[PDB]
C-alpha cells in the first residue's frame, strides 16, 4: 500500500544557471519523498511516477527536468516566453525510478519564475504503479 | 462507488462573473456525481490522496484560484491581449470525507476562449484512506 | 497487474496527427511512436495530457477513437502569434474499451510545432483505474 505524492510551492532570491530549483513550501508530502530543503524527490519505492509544475513567470522561462543519482541528466527542458506580461506554464512527465534516483527541476539562464500568494508556483509527483 | 474520478468542462461563451466560483456546467466523465455542476463544487465521499488539475482559455486576463473547504490553496495567472492562451494550474491534496473543492476568479475573470479552445477541470482518487 | 503509462516527445517526427516520435517511458507499450497513437489494453479511466510549445499559431485536440469511429473532442489553443515560445497544454479523463485509440491532433490551419533542440513538447498517458 505504497501511497506516495507530494506537491510543494516556491515562495523564495534570483535563480542562477543550473540551480536546483527549491519549493520551499509543502502542501503535500505522504511517504516524505520530496525534501523541500534541497527540492528534490528521491525515490524510495522503485516505481512508475507522474512528476508536474506550474511556474508563474513575468518574462522568459526554460526548466530542465532532471533524473539521477549523483549527477543528474535533463530528461527535458520546457520553455515559455513571455515579453512584458504575465504567464503561468506547465509541464508534465511519467518516469520510471529505481531506488535512491532522484527528480527535480532545475534552472536555466531564462530564469523569471514567480512564487508568492496570488502567483503561485508548484512542483507536484505521485506515484503510479510501483515495480 | 468506492473510486473517484472527473473531467468536467465550462460550454458557454459567456465568462464568469469577476470575484466569484467558476461553474462548469458540463460533463465528461463524473461517474459518482462527485462533481455537482449545480453548484460548481466538487465534494468529496471517498477519502484520501486526490489530484486536482485544469486548463482554461483565455483571450483576457484570467486568475484562476483553487479552494479547499474554504481556504484558498493555489493561484495560477496569465495576462493577454485579444489572443487566446491556456491557463493551468493543479495540486495533489489528502481530502477527509464531506470536504469541497472548487475554483474561482478574481478581478481578472476571462473565459472566453477562442473557437476550438475549451477550459476543462479534472480530479481523481490515487490512493484511498 | 496492468502498469499502462506513457510519455514520449518530439524529436525526429514524421497529416493532422502529432506523432511524438522519441519515447520517454511506455510500461506495456501501449503507445505508438511511428503513429503517435495509445492503443488501450486495459479497459477503464486513463488521464491524458499534453504540453505542446509553438511559435506562431497552434490549436489541439485530445481525439479517441472506439470501433475505427472517429470521436472529437475538446481543444486548446495558443494564438498569441508573436514568434516566441509558447506551451499550449490540455488534458482530459477518458474512459476507455479494450481496442480504444487516443491521440493528439492539430487544427490544419493552425499547428505549428517548435520543431529543434532548445525545448520539448510532450504527449503523457496513464491508467487511473480499470473498469
Ligand atoms: C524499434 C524501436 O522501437 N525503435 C523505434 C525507432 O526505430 C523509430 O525510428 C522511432 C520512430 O520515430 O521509434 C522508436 O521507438
Ligand atoms: O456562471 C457561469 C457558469 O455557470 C455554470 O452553470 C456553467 C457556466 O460556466
Ligand atoms: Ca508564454
Amino acid at each position: 500500500t505504497q501511497k506516495i505524492a507530494f506537491s510543494a510551492t516556491r515562495t523564495i532570491v534570483p535563480l542562477r544557471r543550473d540551480q536546483t530549483i527549491r519549493f520551499d513550501h509543502v502542501i503535500t508530502n505522504m511517504n516524505n519523498n520530496y525534501e523541500p530543503r534541497s527540492g528534490k524527490f528521491t525515490c524510495k519505492v522503485p516505481g512508475l511516477y507522474y512528476f508536474t509544475y506550474h511556474a508563474s513567470s513575468r518574462g522568459n522561462l526554460c526548466v530542465n527536468l532532471m533524473r539521477g543519482r549523483e549527477r543528474a541528466q535533463k530528461v527535458v527542458t520546457f520553455c515559455d516566453y513571455a515579453y512584458n506580461t504575465f504567464q503561468v506554464t506547465t509541464g508534465g512527465m511519467v518516469l520510471k525510478l529505481e531506488q535512491g534516483e532522484n527528480v527535480f527541476l532545475q534552472a536555466t539562464d531564462k530564469n523569471s519564475l514567480l512564487g508568492m500568494e496570488g502567483a503561485n508556483s508548484i512542483f507536484s509527483g505521485f506515484l503510479l504503479f510501483p515495480d | 462507488k468506492f473510486q473517484s474520478v472527473f473531467t468536467v468542462t465550462r460550454q458557454t461563451h459567456q465568462p464568469p462573473a469577476p470575484n466569484s466560483l467558476i461553474r462548469f456546467n458540463a460533463v465528461l466523465t463524473n461517474p459518482q456525481g462527485d462533481y455537482d455542476t449545480s453548484t460548481g463544487k466538487f465534494t468529496c465521499k471517498v477519502p484520501g490522496l486526490y489530484y486536482f488539475v485544469y486548463h482554461a482559455s483565455h483571450t483576457a486576463n484570467l486568475c484562476v484560484l483553487l479552494y479547499r473547504s474554504g481556504v484558498k490553496v493555489v493561484t495560477f495567472c496569465g495576462h493577454t491581449s485579444k489572443t487566446n492562451q491556456v491557463n493551468s494550474g493543479g495540486v495533489l491534496l489528502r481530502l477527509q470525507v464531506g470536504e469541497e473543492v472548487w475554483l474561482a476568479v478574481n478581478d481578472y475573470y476571462d473565459m472566453v476562449g477562442i473557437q476550438g479552445s475549451d477550459s476543462v477541470f479534472s480530479g481523481f482518487l490515487l490512493f484511498p484512506d | 497487474q496492468p502498469r499502462p503509462a506513457f510519455s514520449a516527445i518530439r524529436r525526429n517526427p514524421p497529416g493532422n496527427v502529432v506523432i511524438f516520435d522519441t519515447v520517454i517511458t511506455n510500461q506495456e507499450e501501449p503507445y505508438q511512436n511511428h503513429s503517435g497513437r495509445f492503443v488501450c489494453t486495459v479497459p477503464g479511466y486513463y488521464y491524458f495530457t499534453f504540453q505542446v510549445l509553438s511559435q506562431w499559431e497552434i490549436c489541439l485536440s485530445i481525439v479517441s477513437s472506439s470501433r475505427g469511429q472517429v470521436r472529437r473532442s475538446l481543444g486548446f489553443c495558443d494564438t498569441t502569434n508573436k514568434g516566441l515560445f509558447q506551451v499550449v497544454s490540455g488534458g482530459m479523463v477518458l474512459q476507455l474499451q479494450q481496442g480504444d485509440q487516443v491521440w493528439v491532433e492539430k487544427d490544419p490551419k493552425k499547428g505549428h510545432i517548435y520543431q529543434g533542440s532548445e525545448a520539448d513538447s510532450v504527449f503523457s498517458g496513464f491508467l487511473i483505474f480499470p473498469s
